[PDB]
C-alpha cells in the first residue's frame, strides 16, 4: 500500500493477453475458432482496436510488434521510438546539424586542432548503420564549419552483397568530391577487423592500426576502386577487405584528434571504440604509440559504463505508467509466469530493471515441458488465482499481468494446441473479470501484439510469428466511452494515459500518448453543444 | 536489450 492509494476514482485491473490480435479472416485464426465467450462479450459494444505494430509504435513502417516493444508502449504511454525510426526522422527534418552531441563534438574540432573522423560501416544494409545517415553526417558538419574531415570506411558484404561494397565506395568517393566539396576517405577495411564483438583482438588490431599507423595498402581516390576489384578478383570481399590507407599521415587519427562512430548497433562497435576512447588499445598489442586526448562519440549508447557522448542516447522514458504512480503514491502488482516475467517487468517499467517504490511483483513458474503445445493451456489459471487474490484483497489500484499462452503456443505453429492456448486464456480471463466486478475493479483488456489470430500461411502451412493485426482495448466500466485521437489510428501508447483517466489520476507531461476514453456525461455535453 | 529503442526491439 502507499499512502494515497484512496486518491484513485476507479481502480483499475488491466490484463495484457499475449499475442492476441483482431482479425475477421477465420482461416487458420485460433481466437475466432477457439471457445471464446468472454473476450466475446468485452469484445462488443464499447470497444476499441488499437494498433501494435509499425511506425504506431515507433519500428519500422510494416514491422510486426513484439512482445518487447508492446510492453514497453503499453507500460510508457508514449511511443518510443526505434533508433532507426529516430535517426532517419532527424535525417529528413535536418535536425543533424542542432544535434546536441554533433554540436559538441565539432565544437571540440574547432575550438581544437581542427579534426575530425566519421567511422562505420558503409552501405544501404541499415542492419548496424545506414551509407544516408553517413551523408546526413559530412553534410551536417560541413555546415557546421569543421575545418578538417575524414572518414573510415568499413566493409559490410554480410548486410548486403559481397561485391558491393565497390558501388558504395563510388558513392562515397563522388559523394564527397562532386556534393559536399568536402571531406576526405582515409581508410577502407572489412568489417571482419573492425567490428568483432567475440574478443579477436588481433582482428581488431588490423583496423587499429591502419586507422593510427596507416598500416596496409597506400591508396588515392584515383586508385582505390580498381584496389577493391583486385581484391573481387581475389575472392577477397568487403567483408574481408584487408586495409587501404589513403590521405597518408594527415588521415590517421592522431593526437588530439575528435572521432565519431556513425554504427547505431551496439554490439559489434564496443571493441573498435573502446580500443580508441577507452584502455582496450592494450588488448590490441600493437607496437604504434596511441594518440593522446582522443575524444569518442557513438551514434548510439554503446556501453553505459563508456565516457562517449552519444548523438541520440536512450529515451529518458521518465514517468512511465509504474514510475508515476509511485509518484502519485498509488501501489501497484504485476504478475506474469515465467516466460512473460521480464516483460512484466523489465519491459512494461520502460525498459531496465528497475522496481518502483509500491510496486509488488508474482512470479508464476511456467509449465516444465518441452514445448508449449505439450500444455497449452500454460499457467494462464495460476495468474488468474494470484490476480484474485489481489482483487480480492482491494490493496494495490492498480494492478495488471500477461497471459502467455497465445503467443507463446502460437509460435509452436500447432493450430489445435493455439485453439487449447486461447481458450484458456478466456477462461482466466472470465475468472478475472467476475472477481474486478464483484470486489470494485474496472477492467481493461488489450494486448501487445498479435499472433495466434493468424496460425497459417494461405498455402496451409504453419504460421510460427507474431502479425501486424490490431489488438483489442475493452473497458468494463459504463461511464466512459472510447473515442479515437484525432489525427492517427489509437495505439498501445494510449492505454496508460486511459488507464490514468479511468484512475483519475493526473498524466506527466512525458506521456504524450492521449487518453481515447471520454466520459459520458461530458459526451453527452458536447453532444447536445457542439 | 541494453536501452529502450536499440536493436533488439526489432524483434
Ligand atoms: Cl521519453
Ligand atoms: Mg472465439
Ligand atoms: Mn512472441
Ligand atoms: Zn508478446
Amino acid at each position: 500500500a502507499m499512502a494515497n492509494n484512496s486518491s484513485v476514482a476507479n481502480k483499475v485491473c488491466l490484463i495484457v493477453i499475449d499475442g492476441w490480435g483482431v482479425s475477421e479472416d477465420p482461416y487458420g485464426n485460433a481466437i475466432l475458432n477457439a471457445q471464446t465467450p468472454v473476450m466475446d462479450k468485452l469484445c462488443s459494444g464499447n470497444w476499441a482496436q488499437i494498433e501494435a505494430h509499425g511506425l504506431h509504435v515507433g519500428l519500422p513502417e510494416g514491422l510486426m510488434g513484439n512482445s518487447e516493444v508492446g510492453h514497453l508502449n503499453i507500460g510508457a504511454g508514449r511511443v518510443i521510438y526505434q533508433d532507426i525510426v529516430r535517426i532517419n526522422l532527424a535525417v529528413k527534418n535536418n535536425k543533424f546539424v542542432t544535434n546536441e552531441s554533433l554540436v559538441d563534438a565539432c565544437d571540440r574540432a574547432k575550438n581544437g586542432n581542427g579534426r575530425l573522423h566519421l567511422a562505420g560501416l558503409v552501405s544501404d544494409g541499415g542492419v548496424h548503420s545506414h551509407i544516408d545517415h553517413m551523408f546526413a553526417l559530412v553534410k551536417a558538419i560541413k555546415e557546421l564549419g569543421v575545418p578538417e574531415l575524414y572518414l573510415h570506411f568499413y566493409g559490410d558484404g554480410r548486410d548486403t552483397s559481397p561485391n558491393s561494397g565497390v558501388g558504395f565506395l563510388e558513392q562515397t568517393l563522388e559523394f564527397l568530391e562532386k556534393t559536399t566539396g568536402y571531406g576526405k576517405l582515409a581508410t577502407v577495411v572489412g568489417r571482419y577487423y573492425a567490428m568483432d564483438r567475440d574478443n579477436r583482438w588481433e582482428r581488431i588490431n588490423v583496423a587499429y592500426e591502419a586507422m593510427i599507423g596507416g598500416v596496409g595498402e597506400t591508396s588515392d581516390e584515383a586508385g582505390v576502386v580498381e584496389v577493391v576489384r583486385k581484391r573481387y578478383a581475389a575472392d577477397e570481399t568487403d567483408e574481408f577487405l584487408k586495409p587501404i590507407i589513403l590521405q597518408g599521415e594527415k588521415g590517421r587519427v592522431q593526437n588530439d584528434d575528435t572521432i565519431i562512430f556513425f554504427d547505431y548497433r551496439a554490439d559489434r562497435m564496443r571493441e573498435i571504440s573502446a580500443a580508441m576512447g577507452m584502455d582496450r588499445y592494450k588488448d590490441c598489442n600493437s607496437k604504434l604509440a596511441h594518440p593522446s586526448n582522443l575524444q569518442v562519440y557513438g551514434m548510439t549508447q554503446y556501453k553505459a559504463e563508456f565516457p562517449f557522448k552519444s548523438l541520440f542516447p536512450p529515451a529518458s522514458n521518465k514517468n512511465v505508467l509504474a514510475e508515476w504512480l509511485a509518484e502519485q503514491k498509488v501501489s501497484q502488482f504485476h504478475c506474469a509466469e515465467t516466460e512473460k516475467y521480464a516483460h512484466v517487468t523489465f519491459f512494461f517499467n520502460g525498459g531496465l530493471e528497475k522496481q518502483f517504490e509500491g510496486e509488488e511483483r508474482c512470479l508464476v513458474p511456467s509449465p516444465k515441458v518441452a514445448t508449449y503445445d505439450l500444455q497449452p493451456e500454460m499457467s494462464a489459471a495460476g495468474v488468474a488465482d494470484k490476480m484474485i487474490e489481489q482483487l480480492e484483497a482491494g490493496t494495490h489500484p492498480f494492478i495488471m499481468c500477461n497471459f502467455a499462452p497465445p503467443d507463446m503456443v502460437g509460435h509452436t505453429g500447432v493450430y489445435e494446441a493455439a485453439v487449447k492456448a486461447c481458450e484458456a486464456t478466456d477462461i482466466a480471463i472470465g475468472r478475472i473479470y467476475e472477481a474486478t466486478q464483484k470486489h470494485g475493479y474496472s477492467l481493461m483488456v488489450t494486448a501487445d501484439h498479435g499472433n495466434a489470430e493468424k496460425m497459417k500461411a494461405p498455402d496451409g502451412g504453419k504460421h510460427t510469428a507474431h502479425t501486424c493485426y490490431r489488438v483489442p482495448l475493452t473497458l468494463s466500466h459504463p461511464g466512459f466511452k472510447f473515442v479515437d485521437p484525432a489525427d492517427r489510428h489509437p495505439a498501445l501508447c494510449d492505454v496508460a494515459p486511459t488507464v490514468l483517466a479511468i484512475m483519475g489520476l493526473p498524466q506527466p507531461a512525458e506521456m504524450t500518448g492521449v487518453s481515447i476514453v471520454q466520459k459520458i456525461k461530458l459526451a453527452a455535453a458536447l453532444e447536445h453543444h457542439h | 536489450x541494453d536501452y529502450p529503442g536499440d536493436y533488439c526491439y526489432l524483434y
